[PDB]
């Protein structure tokens, strides 16, 4: 929907009592080339925590912006790991936060806490405001009561019974009862109008499963109970992966048919809107130039599952190279073609179906087509010169006034046309190669000394041009010729004169130099 | 020299001085009375001279001197009988004259007037005159009055009951002698005295101050003299009273039992000329069933037919049980059937009205058929109701045979509607009875008849089509008398589409004169295109020989499969009209349609 | 009395007549309670002889009017009325006549209900010389000086109503219609014609009033007015063609006629009353020794009017005379016989209803 | 896209009581509002694909999508008269041939001619609509176009009053699941030829008139016609609801070079055709335009035009079978609809920089901008899900321990991941293991017998075994192994 939705806030939690501590009995095999050490199991912890940041990991590749996400350990004290601000909500951040949190205290006080220290953390942390929310709120004066700060709680725990997940689920209700309460009265705390709630449960493999999976249930009209339940490691991997993809409507693609196996991107669901539980696209023949200006409707970023095997990562490696790639839906038709612009890898959706805009009408028979003298090439000079770049350093222009380049854009392109004529035969002063500096220079905001001297010299030949009468463009007796475009001069530089005072002297100059009969 | 003389000559020296001088004249008079006081002439003529004058002391005065002195003489007689007719300006000067007589002398010339009378009419009027003024006078001859009337109304054989002598009787007889509490009379007097009344106001009523309260009173009169409010609680006191009444009697019971007959009797005439004066005031009302699920009971009135709707109901239920009452006792059954007997003559109209209704709310219909003849034989407007209502006990339950035939009869003779009544007036509303279509009262105009009457033959052709097979003219029947009121048509119309689909062999021979409804034409079309049982629609006139006796030639397909679609398009163009107007004109030109109804 | 007489003489007329009158007053009222009837002593009346201009005689009058209204006990008041004006015989009589005229007209100007009353009860107990010429004063005030004051005199009808018969009766003793001069007032004839007729009772109310216990004394006036007003009646007209305005005549003959008739349905009512009271064929309000009289005199008209030339006029008042006695002799107030009724009507001249009269 | 559907039931057929003249068919008035709408579509959107599809009991498609309106024109006046009323159906065609045809994406208008009358039945609108809204399962409603589409239901059933009487809440509940986007089209009057011309100007004057546009370079100007006209835009539905559409002046602001551009995702390609303002090439095509020239010069330089519609909202005009035109795209509004070409605000002219970034030679380009922030793809994430990610990540780190003392640098960094990597995800028996085969491959060291290359590895062993004890020795998350000189 809006900015503001059911994803928009994401609070991870995770166990971490020493109870979630002993392996998940899914040793590991990553002994490959004597005699083998022991295989070794991760621990519960360990899985829950690379599940999440696999989560989190997609989260940031396909959500760079508007989308943060907290992280709030669950031991004897309540941690809230990173901020929401922009600028905090990272990955590498996160990394260093889980470390310096170190592994569970295998024996240090087993029974001392729980995890509802780390729920009504959350429920707490989930009412404060974003950066965004602050920015609405600010924006939108005197009636910012129509931004809902709808959010998301996920747990991860090992928890003993159904019974204790009610107890908790009575808990969590309780206590964003009385969070709303108690940021009603205040101002710096927005009240949760939804908090979708997620309990899921991880246990060692080749144990029975002590808590059953539940369906949605809504003990409150301000959470959702969907308690989860599934076995540690690989599967704990994908609950969270399918997981991810339903929270933001996500979606899957199998581009294959690779040069060299199969790779797997996952991007949001609106790239498939085409077609109409992976898709599977053709790696097609790349053409090098031979259209530059496809019809993308839709650029959707891209994040792989597997980002660290061999397909991945070639394929990866040769879209950030430079070249693109253009996929082909399963007589073949062109479809979805993949890109790389600096380093964020797209994929633009484009449209094969019949255009409505066939056959369109002839350029050579609208207004105007049947004229063969346009100034194609100097309009082409024109365009190259008034090209666009992008500004990182905002600058002031007289005091306090930071200007806005595109009004700087705007106005150069207004100041370099106050006399351009649209075809050839209609001017004679821009068709000559001598006045083509003083043209090129006179247009400018404010001309240099350099300037200057070279608008002299141009007048300076100009005048022995008139002195020689050699033949000018046709474009009606020599004398007409340079009469016409001396009052073609005065003409272009008269309309700059408010530009600078330099362009006063110019004109001047002229003026006292002029031949008038 | 006689003393005549003396007295004529002072007589006309009196006379001959009135125009001149009243004043001697007047002295003259009084000489001559001094000088003859017993001459009848001179009384005579002061008693004139003074009415010349206009005087009432000295007139009544000299009027009971020669009333008491000379009531032998003519004159005195005529002057008397002058007055008498001034008492049934001058009219003022003589009432004036009397009311200066003595109390005692004026009745003692009022019984003498009475006597002195021959006509028994007259008699009894100036008997009256002295039964008001002298209320003293009511034991004496209160009695002899009304009994000489009675007797004197017998010997003038007088064959309708209704008579000027009757009349005087019940409005100034009876109030005189019952109001007086002197006079003893029997306790049967008082049933002939109320039965006498009781023909009185129902003769009158149904063809004066206020007849109906006047006569009520007069039962609560002889409610004392046989012991010696609103109409609805009464019924309700006797009918207690009877708990207490038809249980133990050991001689007579005379006074509980001649109540409960006689003024349940007067209380359920009242509530009769109360229904029957609201329903048919002389637009009338008539009483029918509802029959509205064509797709301890309680009449359904709209309050906009009838302002007054709740009241009249009452009336009528509450009339319901007083003749309930009035047949349930087995001792009260046979003395109110011989009561009627004596004077409900052929129970007029309103009366026979009125039985009818009660037949058709009880229950029964056989006795409503048989009083429905009755009404036709004491019999525009009229014929309405009695056809209307012998459809709807025709109907009953299980006949739907007769009630086709007479609602097609009366469709005859019902066609006023050249406008109907517009295009929507308050469209049905949604009140929905809990599980009751139950008896209505409709208005005899063709704005809520006219879909009853088509909802009686729809119902009836429903049970007649809906049942075995072939899809005869019954089916077809149904279709056409489904047209009306859309969309309430439609789940029945689509089980009969459904039917049509099974068999296939759909023919009317009139489809294309009766449906002109494009959301039936449309779908019929339906079934000829893509997989429709071919329905056979053999809608010209003369198309049974046409393929009979000519040869089978291949040129007539192309006419036969052209001429459905083509005569759809003709009857497309119709739509329009007005519905009850081609709904009645299938309903008139297929009388023969009954044919179908003996089923 | 001569210390009363003595402090009065300091006072000034007026102050001593009022007290004086008080003195009077007081005295009378001892005198009425200490025995039932008080003797009238000289000394009051020689107090009021030397005791009681316009101005001061006009201020007199209104002072004892005052007095007569303030004081309540009438016993008092008609003695000392008596004493006031009886006649004593002396030369102060007539002093005494025109105060009484004056007072008795001013009482009737302001409707002096008191003062009517003395002046009828002591009119009743005076010689018939001065009620006649008390009544003369009085018309003349009411109906000669002031036009229109007769409407003052209408009033008194329904105040004093003995003053009313009383009034009537001295007018008809006065006017005996003997002379020209001696003809009642066509005003005052339509006065007492609406008095009579407005109540026919007003004529009879002192007979009613009186108690009957001793005849009348000789020179008095009559019990009722019954005799002046048939004697006006009869020779009313005699005297009218005597003279001889149709107009007046016409209006006169029309009242004498209304007044005879109701004159005579009095006696028939009269009649009645003497039936109730005993008096029936014992007391006679009309005298017999009044009729004689009146006969002769009725004789004495006819011959000097010449008959041949007002045969009518004689007729009429014939009759008029026979119906009065009829009515008279038939109602019991007339005590005689037919034998003297012939005997006193033999020089009448003929009238066929005085001879049916005679005859019976 | 237009879809004409136009109903040609029996109940069409019903002629109406129009006073004075002869009696028409209903048929027959849609036949007139359509020839008027189709003649305006030729004559003033002449660009605009139309098809004629006319339903009744099974719904069938005469003439597809055609830019030639002699077709269509001649389409109406040859037409059948079916019977049956089948609302449903005929939807559900339109959807699968729009879908067939165009897409998904591409705006299709869906002018409807109904009658009122719905219908009686099974097939009927009522029914469906009363019962499918609950139901839907395969057969599910297709009033909710799957695309940006418009239902202009034209009820041609006298006014209001008529359809009253027996159905219009049907038909303007079909219309509402649409998303509401649409309009119920009633003829107030007596069915006379003018009310209906009427309707169907109305009907024009909101849908099909053409947008108009000036496009100004600076000072340059044009008039031009932009179709299809765009369509308005919404941000969301919880900051900002009201939709916003291009103003009427498009600036150009700058020019960017299409290799720069890559592909931009767009919202919607619209042609920009000048318009006026043999007579138009006898008189317009001999004047001088702008349009043409900015299309010839962007087709032979190869280049496009950033042009400013509204506020944060931004787009691009460039040049293109065989035939070309000036097509201007529209970007999604906001600060920065192309990430790698920065905030779109903050772009200016070559002047105000320092040098030119471009280069004296055309070589450098300042596009496209790197992003903040790394990916993860183009870093070096340590991902373990699969354990052959971490197989092979101990195979990598041993079998550049065997090429010691070469790769010295390689190896140390490559153990420095895995290290940083183990005490951040506390999996400490994998830092146990990989110091017990580095002992391993200590005691399986080739007869070369390197001596530097015995000392890293022994002492890397005793790093990691240190390490391997939990305790604040080195397990600082930046104390990273240093090999020994």
């Amino acid at each position: 929907m809006k900015i503001f939705s059911e994803s928009h806030k994401t609070v991870f939690v995770v166990d971490h009592c020493p109870y979630m501590a002993e392996s998940c009995r899914q040793h590991v095999e990553f002994d490959m080339l004597i005699i083998p050490l022991a295989p070794i199991s991760k621990s519960l912890w360990t899985c829950s925590v690379e599940s999440s940041m696999e989560y989190c990991r997609i989260m940031y590749d396909i959500f760079p912006f508007k989308k943060l996400v907290n992280f709030i350990v669950s031991d004897s004290g309540a941690h809230v790991l990173n901020s929401w601000t922009q600028e905090d909500q990272n990955l590498q951040e996160l990394m260093a936060a889980l470390a310096a949190v170190g592994p569970p205290n295998p024996r240090a006080d087993p029974e001392c806490c729980s995890i509802l220290h780390g729920l009504v953390a959350a429920v707490e942390t989930l009412c404060k405001i974003t950066e965004y929310q602050h920015e609405a709120r600010t924006l939108l004066m005197e009636n910012a009561e129509r931004v809902g700060n709808r959010g998301r709680i996920i747990c991860i725990t090992n928890a003993k019974s159904d019974s204790h997940v009610r107890m908790l689920e009575d808990c969590v209700q309780e206590t964003i009862h009385e969070h709303n309460k108690l940021a009603a009265n205040s101002d710096h705390l927005m009240q949760i109008q939804k908090c979708e709630l997620v309990l899921i449960h991880t246990y060692p493999v080749g144990e029975d499963s002590l808590v059953s999976d539940r369906s949605k249930k809504e003990l409150s009209p301000v959470l959702t109970s969907e308690v989860h339940s599934v076995r540690a490691g690989r599967h704990l991997a994908t609950k969270l992966n399918i997981l991810v993809q339903q929270h933001f409507d996500l979606a899957s693609t199998t581009i294959t048919n690779i040069p060299m196996y199969d790779v797997e991107l996952l991007h949001h669901k609106d790239a498939h809107v085409d077609f109409l539980e992976t898709i599977t696209l053709k790696w097609c023949t790349p053409r090098t130039n031979n259209i530059e200006l496809h019809y993308c409707t839709g650029a959707y970023r891209i994040s792989p599952v597997d980002v660290n095997s061999r397909p991945s990562s070639c394929l990866t490696n040769f879209l950030l190279n430079g070249r693109s790639v253009l996929l082909e839906q399963p007589s073949k038709v062109i479809s979805h073609m993949l890109s790389s612009h600096g380093g964020e890898i797209f994929l633009h959706v484009l449209s094969s179906s019949r255009s409505i805009l066939e056959d369109p009408p002839s350029i050579s028979e609208g207004c105007g087509g049947r004229v063969t003298d346009y100034r194609i090439t100097d309009f082409g000079e024109f365009m190259r010169e008034n090209r666009l770049t992008p500004f990182l350093d905002p600058r002031y222009k007289i005091d306090g006034s930071l200007e806005v380049p595109l009004e700087r854009a705007k106005d150069q392109l207004e100041k370099h046309t106050r006399y351009w004529p649209m075809i050839i035969s209609q001017t004679t002063i821009f068709n000559m190669q001598a006045v083509v500096p003083l043209a090129s220079v006179i247009v400018k905001e404010s001309l240099t000394e350099e300037d200057v001297l070279n608008c002299q010299k141009t007048i300076y030949n100009l005048v022995d041009m008139e002195r020689k009468n050699d033949p000018l463009p046709i474009s009606p007796k020599r004398d007409e010729q340079y009469r016409i475009m001396w009052n073609e001069l005065e003409t272009l530089v008269r309309a700059h004169i408010n530009n600078s005072e330099k362009h006063q002297r110019v004109l001047e100059c002229l003026m006292a130099c002029r031949s008038k009969p | 020299m006689s003393a005549q003389g003396d007295c004529e000559f002072l007589v006309q020296r009196a006379r001959e001085l009135v125009p001149q001088d009243l004043w001697a004249a007047k002295a003259w008079l009084i000489t001559a009375r001094s000088l003859y006081p017993a001459d009848f002439n001179i009384q005579y003529e002061m008693y004139t001279i003074e009415r010349n004058a206009e005087r009432t002391a000295t007139a009544g005065r000299l009027l009971y001197d020669m009333f008491v002195n000379f009531p032998d003489q003519p004159v005195v007689w005529r002057e008397i009988s002058i007055i008498t007719s001034a008492l049934r300006k001058q009219t003022q000067f003589l009432r004036s004259l009397f009311e200066t007589l003595p109390g005692r002398v004026q009745c003692e010339m009022l019984l003498k007037v009475t006597e002195q009378c021959f006509n028994t009419l007259e008699r009894s009027e100036m008997l009256l005159l002295l039964l008001r003024r002298f209320p003293e006078t009511v034991v004496q001859h209160g009695v002899g009055l009304g009994e000489a009337l009675l007797e004197a109304e017998t010997i003038e054989e007088q064959e309708s009951p209704v008579n000027c002598f009757r009349k005087l009787f019940v409005c100034d007889v009876l109030p005189l002698i019952i109001n007086n509490h002197d006079v003893r009379l029997p306790a049967n007097l008082l049933y002939k005295y109320l039965n006498k009344a009781a023909e009185f106001y129902i003769n009158y009523v149904t063809r004066i101050v206020d007849p109906w309260e006047r006569l009520f009173k007069i039962l609560n009169v002889v409610g004392m003299r046989c012991e010696w409010r609103s109409y609805g609680d009464i019924l309700h006191r006797m009918k207690d009273l009877c708990r207490y009444m038809n249980n133990f009697d050991s001689e007579a019971h005379a006074k509980y039992k001649n109540q409960v007959v006689y003024s349940t009797m007067l209380v359920f005439f009242k509530n009769a000329f109360q229904y029957v004066n609201s329903i048919q005031p002389s637009v009338p009302l008539v009483l029918l069933e509802d029959v509205s699920n064509v797709y301890n009971r309680h009449i359904v009135v709209n309050k906009a037919e009838l302002a007054n709707s709740t009241e009249v109901l009452e009336s009528f239920k509450l009339a319901r049980e007083s003749w309930e009452l009035l047949y349930s006792l087995e001792f009260l059954d046979k003395e109110f059937t011989r009561i009627c007997l004596a004077w409900k003559t052929d129970t007029w109209l309103w009366l026979r009205i009125f039985l009818t209704d009660m037949i058709i709310y009880q229950g029964q219909y056989k006795k409503a058929i048989a009083s429905l003849h009755h009404l036709a034989a004491l019999q525009t407007l009229e014929h309405q109701r009695a056809l209307i209502q012998l459809a709807t006990c025709h109907f009953a339950l299980g006949e739907y045979r007769m009630t086709c035939e007479k609602v097609l009869d009366l469709m005859c003779y019902m066609v006023l509607p050249i406008q109907d009544g517009g295009k929507s007036q308050e469209e049905p509303s949604k009140v929905k009875p809990k599980f009751r279509s139950d008896l209505k009262l409709l208005p005899c105009t063709s704005k809520a008849i006219m879909p009853y009457c088509l909802h009686l033959m729809l119902a009836c052709f429903k049970l007649r089509a809906f049942t075995d097979n072939r899809d005869d003219m019954a089916l077809g029947h149904v279709i056409v008398l489904l047209q009306q009121e859309w969309p309430r048509g439609e789940n029945l119309f689509l089980k009969a589409v459904n039917k049509i689909c099974q068999q296939g062999n759909f023919q009317y021979e009139n489809f294309f004169n009766y449906v002109t409804n494009i959301d039936m034409l449309e779908e019929f079309a339906y079934l000829r295109t893509q997989e429709g049982g071919k329905i056979h629609l053999e809608l010209l006139p003369n198309q049974g020989m046409l393929i009979k006796h000519h040869t089978v030639t291949r040129g007539i397909t192309k006419g036969v499969k052209e001429d459905f679609r083509l005569a759809m398009e003709r009857q497309v163009s119709r739509c329009g009209e007005n519905l009850m107007v081609v709904l009645h004109r299938f309903c008139i030109n297929e009388k023969i349609l009954l044919l179908q109804t003996l089923t | 009395m001569s210390d009363i007489r003595h402090s009065l003489l300091r006072r000034d007329a007026l102050s001593a007549a009022k007290e004086v009158l008080y003195h009077l007053d007081i005295y009378f009222s001892s005198q009425l309670q200490s025995a039932p009837l008080p003797i009238v002593d000289k000394g009051p009346v020689e107090l009021l002889e030397e005791f009681v201009n316009s101005l001061q005689e006009l201020q007199l009058l209104e002072i004892m009017c005052n007095y007569f209204q303030e004081q309540t006990k009438d016993s008092v008041r008609q003695i000392i009325f008596s004493s006031l004006f009886s006649p004593q015989g002396n030369k102060a009589d007539d002093s005494r006549m025109s105060l009484l005229g004056k007072l008795v007209s001013m009482a009737v100007a302001v409707c002096r209900i008191p003062v009517l009353e003395c002046a009828a009860s002591w009119l009743q107990r005076t010689p018939v010389v001065y009620c006649v010429r008390l009544a003369k004063a009085l018309v003349d005030d009411y109906c000669c000086l002031v036009p229109g004051s007769i409407q003052t005199l209408k009033q008194i009808f329904s105040a004093s109503p003995r003053f009313c018969c009383q009034f009537i009766t001295s007018v008809t003793a006065l006017y005996d219609l003997s002379s020209d001069d001696l003809i009642p007032p066509m005003d005052l004839l339509e006065m007492i014609v609406t008095w009579i007729f407005e109540d026919p009772r007003l004529i009879l109310i002192t007979f009613l009033n009186t108690p009957i216990a001793a005849n009348l004394p000789i020179g008095f006036l009559e019990l009722t007015p019954l005799v002046g007003l048939i004697r006006w009646c009869v020779k009313a007209p005699l005297a009218y063609k005597r003279k001889k305005g149709v107009g007046m005549d016409r209006d006169s003959h029309l009242l004498y006629s209304k007044l005879h008739l109701s004159v005579l349905q009095v006696l028939m009512t009269l009649q009645l009353h003497l039936t109730e009271k005993n008096l029936y064929g014992r007391l006679g309000l009309i005298l017999f020794d009044h009729m004689v009289p009146l006969v002769e005199e009725i004789n004495r008209l006819a011959d000097e009017l010449n008959p041949l030339n007002a045969s009518q006029e004689i007729e009429l008042s014939l009759d008029r005379l026979a119906q009065a006695l009829q009515v008279a002799m038939a109602s019991g107030a007339l005590l005689c016989t037919r034998d003297d009724l012939r005997t006193l009507c033999s020089r009448l001249p003929h009238n066929n209803l005085l001879q049916l009269v005679i005859s019976g | 896209p237009t879809v004409v559907v136009m109903d040609v039931s029996l109940s069409m057929t019903r002629p109406v009581s129009i006073e004075g003249s002869e009696e028409y068919q209903r048929k027959h008035l849609a036949a007139h509002g359509l020839t008027m709408l189709f003649e305006h579509m030729a004559t003033n959107y002449k660009l605009e694909f139309t098809a004629l599809v006319v339903f009744s009991s099974l719904w069938e498609l005469m003439v597809p999508f055609t830019r030639d309106y002699n077709t269509l024109q001649e389409a109406l006046s040859n037409m059948d008269d079916y019977d049956k009323t089948c609302l449903e159906s005929a939807l559900v065609g339109v959807c699968n041939i729009v879908q067939q045809e165009w897409g998904g994406a591409i705006p299709c208008q869906v002018v409807l001619v109904t009658d009122g009358c719905l219908g009686i039945g099974r097939g009927s609108l009522r029914h469906s609509l009363a019962t499918q809204n609950q139901r839907s399962e395969s057969n599910r409603f297709p009033l909710p176009f799957p695309f940006p589409s418009k239902l202009y239901i034209m009820c041609m059933a006298n006014l209001e009053e008529l359809q009253s009487t027996d159905s219009l809440e049907c038909l303007e509940r079909l219309i509402d699941l649409n998303n509401g986007e649409g309009q119920i089209f009633t003829i107030d009057g007596p069915l006379c030829l003018k009310n209906v011309q009427s309707m169907f100007g109305k009907l024009i004057d909101l849908a099909y008139t053409p947008f108009h546009a000036v496009l100004k370079c600076g000072h340059l100007t044009a008039d031009v016609q932009v179709f299809p006209r765009p369509e308005p835009f919404v941000v969301d539905e919880e900051i900002d609801p009201i939709p916003k559409v291009i103003n009427t002046d498009l600036e150009i602001v700058g020019f960017i070079d299409i290799a720069d551009i890559s592909s931009p995702p767009v919202l919607s390609r619209h042609l920009v055709l000048p318009i006026a303002l043999n007579s138009a090439n006898q008189i317009a095509g001999k004047i001088p335009n702008f349009c043409v020239l900015l299309h010839g010069s962007l087709k032979v330089e190869g280049m496009v035009a950033i042009v400013q519609l509204g506020p944060e909202w931004h787009g691009m005009l460039y040049s293109q079978k065989k035939k070309s035109n000036l097509m201007m795209s529209l970007f999604e509004p906001g600060p920065e609809p192309l990430p790698w070409l920065g905030k779109m605000a903050q772009l200016g002219p070559i002047s105000d920089a320092k040098e030119n970034p471009y280069g004296e030679d055309d070589n450098k380009s300042p596009f496209p901008l790197q992003p903040k922030n790394k990916r993860s793809y183009a870093q070096n994430v340590t991902v373990w899900i699969k354990p052959s990610g971490l197989q092979t990540d101990v195979q990598k780190i041993l079998r550049n321990a065997r090429k010691l003392p070469e790769k010295t640098q390689t190896f140390y960094k490559e153990l420095n991941r895995l290290r940083k990597a183990a005490l951040a995800f506390g999996f400490l028996d994998l830092l146990k293991g990989v110091a017990d085969m580095l002992e391993r491959e200590c005691t399986l060291l080739p007869e070369t017998a390197h001596p530097d290359a015995a000392f890293q590895l022994t002492h890397a062993a005793q790093q990691l075994k240190l390490a391997s004890t939990g305790t604040s020795e080195y397990a600082a998350y930046d104390q990273n192994i240093t090999p020994l000189h």
